[PDB]
């Protein structure tokens, strides 16, 4: 329909680097508009670091669209002071190798946020391998790069935040606040964790590895019965309480004895506001979440995805086709039951793996939504669907379907695994879309017409 | 339309070889569909007197289940002694699973990489899945091998046994599966890892469902993600494997729902240090073998099927239950009413599909002839 | 006071042994789902309980 599927732009990174695992827009609607692409397994030029991850900057407008890597950090793994002081010599405190840095790239204005979920660091007290989360926050066009590792705290073990794996999912609120989700905190209970950029910069002090941010907001620890809930597997932001501050949306895929549920946390607090339980057990309810107005009422509406949901064809044979649930918001409040459900049509397609608002892509007054099926298509290469909005919510039939142009190969292409949209690159007033294909280390950019 | 029965070999009567025993009366027939008008036929099922059994014991060897491993050193001979009353042919096997060997699930420090448990306990390094003993008819070897197994340790409460189930089901000849009643016992006392949890370890490739066993050890545990329940159901159904869940009382509801999802499987309540595994297995087998589920394979487009059940004791079920006949005992005849509908004239002159009871290699061949 | 957890991949059997030793030690035990907390534990009592928990592989705390 609208998106120029005839000939999109293709950005390719180093082979085997998982280029395109995460995508984002940078400085849209202004000079210097660019596309950020993460390569979690890209070899970097850091001292003694192997596959430390990288984030690429791809300027828009240039005909070749050459992509270059950003030098967020060029310092190898640190060393323990006692090790070099005592009869040890070398004993790194941190383990930056294979840290999967750049697995989550988010930007808001002049700020960028690249996280390394698998960062682990030997505790200075006793030997350990706690894989806490560490994130870097570029500010003012790379003028001052900070580091945000909130889960790297005194409580250091699986019983605490040692296995937090913070930065597994990140987001920026409209006011620049940073929201993080640590799935592995408190014996994999999970944890939402946020702080404003001003607080991060004010308390920055790189001498101490354990740095505490003042005024930080985080979810408290719960009883042992809530273990292995994976709260924070995916996060999103939207206005759901009638306040002026965007409210947090977090996914808990393995909560409620593996049925799963999604929770909305109040702004200015971290209190829970709404719960949305899953439908089928092991339907991985909460792979992705989003919040956008899909009926032009001016109120945000929640979307959820369950890629592993199993449905049976009318013949009787069961099949694995994903699902997506849409909850519409009303002046009274959101309802606990879905207002609409969308189901896949291909086996092992993982429909609903990724979701992303597209904005008023059609300029018809109703926002649109894009849903990805990493293993869909007629050759298991991956497919992306576009579902138009309307007065009654999302339309049950996709308006457009996007597929890769390159021929299939022996490795899965993971096309549509990561998506982003809602910003205009060419500046013609029509939103755009970026789709990740890290299976072959490629990212494609689509533009309205 | 019309119909005609081609082979229709008489089902074995009351009281040889697993392939010489018949349990479906009609075998092959041709249905000449006439578009709107459907065609119907009936097939008799009769449970065989004694049918060989192949049991594969898959046990969880995390630090939890430590006491259980101490009360299983006599299972090999006890189960065979308690099983001879049911069948004259029996074979048993053993297998163990702990977890994927990657960072978030297992501590990677060398001290914890060699001795995952505390220094007081002398544990072994973690492993994904090990095939201790292929199916065999001697219980002494089972006892001897299971006696010397060593417990392991891990970090997170849920254990990654689903990939072990996949490797057991798909490896076939390596596990020694036969064309008889295949039973799988899944003993654990914690939740399970399914697809999507491997992302925390940097694993994104979906499980491909292939035998990746090298020297009775499952490599590639770091390469492929955990298998989804849909994949497990598909592979178990394809391989005709009936699963028994012997899990503790704490995690009963999770496995009750799992057995609801999976077809032809039962869930037991393991107690104490595996005190009553034998009785649990026998009860589960008796419950499973007293039911029949009929399924069809890839019915052609434009063709719809209907099942009817003529059970015992005068209860005649219909609807989705028409393919299910419960409470069947040894040598108790049962009949099904099957009708095929074809609401078009597909270009395929004659396409055939097979109706097969779950867990059996016996198939009835149905050949369609449109117009 | 002492609050052992034993909530990871730890046997259920080696979690009521701590409760039995604490109760037979004259202290008070506040049972919980895969978590035990005691009250009125002295310095010697706390040291002994911590040593026992460490030997059992539990995660001992203090309050
Ligand atoms: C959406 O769905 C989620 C997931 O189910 C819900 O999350 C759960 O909500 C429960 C609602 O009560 C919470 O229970 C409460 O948890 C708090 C915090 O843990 C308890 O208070 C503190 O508990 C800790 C636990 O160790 C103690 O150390 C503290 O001393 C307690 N006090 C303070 C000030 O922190 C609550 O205690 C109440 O309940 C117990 C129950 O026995 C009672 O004995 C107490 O006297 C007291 O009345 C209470 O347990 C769950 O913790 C929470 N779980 C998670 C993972 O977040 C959420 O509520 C749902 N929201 C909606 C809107 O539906
Ligand atoms: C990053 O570089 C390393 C080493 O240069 C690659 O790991 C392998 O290293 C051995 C030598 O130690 C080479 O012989 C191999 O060729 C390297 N692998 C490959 C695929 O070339 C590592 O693979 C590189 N990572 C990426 C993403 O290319
Ligand atoms: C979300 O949290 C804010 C922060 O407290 C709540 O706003 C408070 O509302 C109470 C209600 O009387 C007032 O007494 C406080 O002064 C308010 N504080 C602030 C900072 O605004 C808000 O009500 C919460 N949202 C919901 C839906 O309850
Ligand atoms: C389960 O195992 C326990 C522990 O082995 C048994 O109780 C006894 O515990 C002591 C130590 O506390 C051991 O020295 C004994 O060997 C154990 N008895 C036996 C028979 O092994 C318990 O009896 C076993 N059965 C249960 C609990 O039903
Ligand atoms: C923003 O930055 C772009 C890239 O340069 C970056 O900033 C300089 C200072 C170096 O740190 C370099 O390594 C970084 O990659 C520029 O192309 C762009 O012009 C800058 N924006 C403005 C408004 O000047
Ligand atoms: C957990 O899931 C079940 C089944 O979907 C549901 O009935 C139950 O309400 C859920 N838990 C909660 C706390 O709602
Ligand atoms: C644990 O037991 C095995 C069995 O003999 C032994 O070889 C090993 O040395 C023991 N562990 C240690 C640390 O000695
Ligand atoms: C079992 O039946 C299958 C069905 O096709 C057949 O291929 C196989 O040869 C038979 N024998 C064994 C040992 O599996
Ligand atoms: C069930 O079917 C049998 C055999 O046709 C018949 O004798 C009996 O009356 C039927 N009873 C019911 C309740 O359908
Ligand atoms: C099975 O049948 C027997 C007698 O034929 C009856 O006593 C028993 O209640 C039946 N069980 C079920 C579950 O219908
Ligand atoms: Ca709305
Ligand atoms: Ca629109
Ligand atoms: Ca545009
Ligand atoms: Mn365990």
């Amino acid at each position: 329909f609208n998106l120029d599927a005839e000939a999109p732009a293709v950005l390719s990174g180093p082979p085997g680097s998982f280029f395109g695992f995460s995508v984002e827009f940078y400085r849209p609607g202004t000079d210097g508009v660019s596309v950020l692409v993460g390569a979690p397994k890209a070899n970097t030029s850091q001292p003694g670091v192997l596959q430390g991850g990288a984030v690429y900057l791809c300027p828009w407008g240039a005909s070749p669209t050459q992509c270059t890597p950003i030098e967020f950090d060029s310092k190898g793994s640190r060393l323990l002071e006692s090790s070099l002081s005592s009869s040890e010599g070398e004993e790194p405190v941190e383990y930056k190798s294979l840290q999967w840095f750049g697995a989550t790239v988010r930007a808001h204005g002049s700020s960028i946020l690249a996280c390394a979920p698998l960062y682990s660091w030997r505790t200075e007290k006793e030997p350990l391998s706690d894989p806490v989360g560490t994130c870097y926050l570029s500010t003012d066009n790379f003028t001052r790069i900070l580091e945000y590792a909130p889960c790297r705290s005194d409580f250091s073990w699986a019983a605490g935040q040692g296995y937090c794996q913070g930065g597994f999912s990140a987001e920026f609120t409209k006011t620049g606040r940073v929201v993080l989700g640590g799935p592995g905190s408190y014996f994999w209970q999970g944890q939402i964790l946020s702080a404003t950029q001003e607080q991060i910069a004010e308390s920055y002090y790189p001498e101490y590895l354990i740095n505490l941010v003042q005024g930080q907001l985080q979810t408290r620890q719960a009883s042992s019965i809530y273990d292995d809930s994976y709260l924070g597997y995916s996060v999103a932001v939207g206005e759901f309480s009638g306040d002026d501050t965007e409210d947090f949306v977090a996914g808990v895929p393995k909560g409620n004895l593996t049925y799963g549920y999604v929770t909305i946390l109040n702004g200015s607090d971290i209190r829970s506001l709404y719960n949305f339980s899953g439908e089928q057990m092991a339907s991985y309810f909460g792979y992705a979440v989003a919040a956008t107005d899909v009926n032009g009422d001016g109120l945000d509406d929640l979307l959820v995805g369950a890629p592993l949901l199993m449905d049976r064809t009318p013949d009787g044979r069961p099949q694995e086709v994903g699902r997506v649930y849409v909850y519409l918001q009303h002046p009274a409040g959101i309802e606990p039951t879905p207002t609409l459900t969308l189901t896949g049509h291909d086996e092992f397609g993982r429909f609903g793996s990724s979701l992303t608002p597209l904005g008023d892509l059609d300029q018809d007054g109703y926002n649109d939504v894009a849903i990805g099926a990493p293993f869909g298509g007629e050759t298991q290469q991956g497919v992306v669907f576009v579902f138009p909005g309307g007065p009654g919510g999302l339309g049950s039939k996709p308006s457009q379907v996007l597929q890769p142009l390159w021929a299939a190969s022996h490795t899965p292409d993971f096309f549509g695994s990561a998506l982003r949209g809602g910003r205009d690159l060419d500046g013609n007033g029509y939103p755009d879309l970026i789709v990740g294909s890290f299976g072959v280390d490629k990212a494609v950019v689509y533009r309205g017409r | 339309g019309s119909k005609d029965i081609k082979k229709n070999k008489n089902v074995t009567n009351r009281s040889l070889k697993p392939e010489d025993i018949t349990q479906i009366q009609p075998q092959q027939l041709v249905l000449r569909l006439r578009s709107g008008e459907p065609q119907t036929f009936t097939l008799k099922f009769k449970r065989a007197e004694d049918y060989p059994i192949d049991l594969y014991y898959l046990m969880d060897l995390s630090y939890s289940m430590k006491d259980d491993l101490e009360n299983v050193k006599s299972l090999g001979t006890d189960l065979m002694n308690e099983m001879r009353r049911i069948t004259s042919d029996f074979r048993i096997g053993f297998g163990s699973f702990v977890e994927k060997t990657v960072m978030p699930y297992i501590s990677t420090t060398p001290a914890k990489l060699r001795n995952p448990c505390t220094s007081e306990q002398n544990c072994t390094s973690p492993f994904s899945y090990k095939n201790v003993l292929s199916l065999t008819n001697k219980g002494e070897v089972f006892n001897e091998l299971v006696g010397k197994q060593r417990i392991s340790g891990n970090l997170d409460s849920p254990e990654g046994g689903f990939d072990a189930i996949m490797q057991v089901a798909v490896c076939g000849s390596l596990i020694g599966w036969r064309n008889v009643t295949r039973l799988l016992v899944f003993s654990t006392d914690a939740g399970f890892h399914f697809a999507g949890d491997g992302k925390l370890g940097g694993i994104v490739l979906p499980n491909d469902g292939q035998c990746h066993l090298e020297n009775n050890m499952y490599t590639m545990s770091h390469y492929y993600d955990y298998p989804s329940i849909a994949h497990l159901v598909q592979k178990l159904s394809e391989n005709n494997i009936q699963t028994i869940f012997a899990v503790t009382e704490e995690f009963q509801p999770v496995y009750k729902e799992l057995k609801n999802l999976i077809p032809k499987s039962a869930v037991g309540t393991l107690s104490a240090n595996s005190s009553n595994v034998i009785q649990l297995i026998i009860d589960a087998y008796n419950s499973l073998s007293s039911e029949v589920i009929l399924e069809n394979g890839k019915l052609s487009e434009g063709v719809t099927i209907s099942y009817k059940s003529y059970c015992k004791n005068g209860v005649n079920g219909t609807g989705e239950n028409g393919r299910k006949c419960s409470n069947i005992s040894i040598g108790d005849e049962v009949q099904f009413e099957i009708s095929i509908t074809s609401n078009k004239c597909p270009k395929k002159d004659s396409d055939s599909f097979k109706i097969r009871p779950l867990g059996f290699t016996e198939e009835v061949e149905v050949i369609l002839q449109y117009i | 006071e002492v609050e052992v957890h034993g909530r990871g991949d730890i046997p259920r059997s080696s979690l009521e042994l701590f409760e039995k030793v604490a109760k037979e030690l004259g202290l008070k035990v506040e049972r919980n789902h895969r978590t035990v907390t005691v009250k009125g534990v002295s310095e010697e009592q706390i040291r002994e309980l911590e040593e026992v928990a460490k030997k059992l592989g539990l995660w001992v705390l203090v309050r």
